[PDB]
């Protein structure tokens, strides 16, 4: 198990760790989070009590270094930092544990939720989407735009998601205009899977990574990316049987985890009705269709 | 965006534009089979592509053979339309290519947009106007070339005859849509009007009769009467 210590908590803040969250009061004696499962990426995220504007946070993998959080009173936020001195870090962590000033990552032993939401997310691949090569962890916030949103303005602070556009020359082979636009299998399988993602693991990973940014930060461009990646599969007649089965599981856990009260803004009526009822794959997403119909029948 | 009563004069500025109408591309008769079922038989069709400023009509004739062995023909017809309009633009010299293409039915937007990805600077627009170009097949000479075609064929017409020698393209388009609206509401009466007086003929190289300015005022008024009427006979007023 690993630990993310905090130098202190000078400002009142709601702290998230993966799908968990807890409130810390101004100058309360909080020194971090312990018992974090090794073997998974993680995200630690923040919403200030004084300004619910700007949810922000850090994707990280404990296997890649010793990370801690320290408030910066100039920039006004909790920053992730790396400690290179390993002895200094065990010493600090052990002292904070002995004084029991850390919250425990509160995993129920039956629960595979986080694994199911992050199966194909990779920290090295994530570093390419949120470009900042000097850090091993990646910052995201509610306001960051995507490269395609910038095409439609700071590229250093952008989410470099794979750009999907159904009315583009990349999507449409000269002479197959009608075929390719109504059955997107060419774009999915040849253009995207074979020749950019390289395999469906990278494809599911970005789709998983998009969703989590949409849910945890309300990042609108991420939501756009998540729905686009769903729609491309759903609008393809020819999809590997194994990809459909996994997609159903992926989406099922995303729908299960979404806050019931955020459905109105994180779910696109048109994509979901298309995918579940009109598309080629309308009869291939049994688990997802069942939870959608029992949880958000209003959207449909 | 869309075209409507507020930006109507944009049609007659000096930016090349074309209207495209696909309502006569896929045409059928419905009939009973010997077993008492219903079947369709397609007949020849046409794409109606018109420069509203100049009157140049690019009439692409759609021969029934293009449907053979095909499924979902009403959907294919929209993509066949977009394919032929794209081919036409590509065949024109650059300085003759349109800057805007206005489709008369919104269902044509995505088919045409996709067929024209190579021309990102050509704007594809819908329209809120209810234009009567479906009545083009009530113009005898256009109906005649479509029905006689034995192969795919493009035929060029000026739908304004020589009117631009005497009137503006705003007025020429107004006359055209009034004629076509009348032909659409009651084809019989409309044609009776246009041809009653046997001393006014249609020149071999024209579509409409050789009316004087004064005779056109009479004709135009008679067509408005017809349209109000039918609108009464229809709505009882
Ligand atoms: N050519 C490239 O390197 C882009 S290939 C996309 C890719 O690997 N996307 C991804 C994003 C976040 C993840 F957590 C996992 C995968």
């Amino acid at each position: 198990m690993n630990t993310v210590p905090f130098t202190s908590a000078p400002i009142e803040v709601t702290i998230g760790i993966d799908q968990y969250s807890f409130n810390v009061k101004e100058n309360q004696p909080f020194h971090g989070i312990k018992d974090i499962p090794i073997g998974h990426v993680h995200v630690i995220h923040f919403q200030h009590a004084d300004n619910s504007s700007m949810r922000y946070g850090y994707w990280f993998d404990c296997r890649m270094g010793n990370f801690y959080i320290q408030y910066d009173p100039k920039d006004g936020l909790y920053k992730m930092m790396e400690e290179r001195d390993g002895a200094k870090f065990e010493n600090i962590v052990h002292n904070f544990k002995e004084r029991q000033m850390m919250v425990s990552y509160p995993k129920i032993d039956e629960d595979d939720t986080w694994y199911n939401l992050t199966e194909f997310v990779q920290m090295d691949k994530i570093r390419k989407i949120v470009r900042k090569d000097e850090n091993q962890f990646s910052y995201v916030d509610s306001s960051m735009t995507t490269v395609q949103e910038n095409e439609l303005s700071d590229p250093a602070h952008s989410l470099n998601y794979t750009v999907i556009n159904f009315k583009s020359r990349e999507a449409i082979r000269p002479g197959h205009e009608m075929e390719d636009f109504l059955d997107k299998s060419y774009y999915l399988n040849t253009v995207m899977l074979q020749g950019i993602f390289k395999n469906s693991s990278n494809y599911f990973g970005e789709l998983q990574f998009a969703f989590l940014n949409a849910m945890f930060f309300g990042n609108y461009g991420s939501s756009l990316q998540w729905h686009a990646m769903i729609e491309l599969i759903c609008s393809s007649a020819t999809v590997p049987k194994h990809m459909l089965d996994k997609l159903d599981e992926i989406l099922y856990y995303q729908i299960k985890t979404l806050p019931e009260q955020y459905s109105d803004i994180l779910l696109n009526e048109r994509v979901w009705n298309i995918c579940l009822y009109s598309s080629f794959q309308k009869n291939s997403l049994h688990n997802t269709e069942k939870i959608m119909e029992n949880k958000y029948p209003e959207l449909l | 965006g869309a075209m409507n009563s507020s930006n109507y004069a944009e049609l007659f500025n000096n930016d090349i534009k074309l209207f495209v109408d696909d309502t006569n591309v896929y045409r059928v008769t419905v009939h009973k089979t010997f077993e008492g079922n219903v079947a369709t038989k397609a007949i020849n069709g046409c794409i109606f592509t018109l420069n509203p400023k100049t009157g140049h009509l690019f009439l692409k004739i759609i021969h029934t053979s293009v449907w053979a062995g095909q499924k979902r023909l009403s959907q294919l017809a929209k993509w066949k339309t977009a394919e032929e309009v794209s081919a036409l633009v590509r065949s024109l010299p650059k300085e003759e290519q349109p800057k805007q293409i206005i489709v008369t039915r919104k269902a044509m937007l995505d088919p045409l947009e996709v067929h024209m990805l190579d021309f990102p600077n050509i704007a594809i627009r819908p329209t809120e106007l209810r234009l009567p170009f479906s009545a083009a097949m009530s113009i005898d000479k256009l109906s005649d070339v479509v029905m006689k075609a034995t192969e795919p064929q493009m035929v060029l017409f000026n739908i304004y005859d020589d009117w631009l020698d005497r009137i503006s393209s705003y007025t020429a388009f107004s006359r055209l849509t009034l004629l076509l609206r009348a032909l659409k509401t009651n084809e019989e009466s409309a044609k009776m009007i246009l041809l009653s007086d046997p001393t006014i003929t249609i020149k071999s190289y024209h579509l409409w009769p050789s009316f004087t300015d004064e005779q056109w005022i009479t004709i135009e008024s008679q067509m408005r009467d017809l349209i109000l009427t039918e609108y009464g006979r229809k709505y009882n007023v």
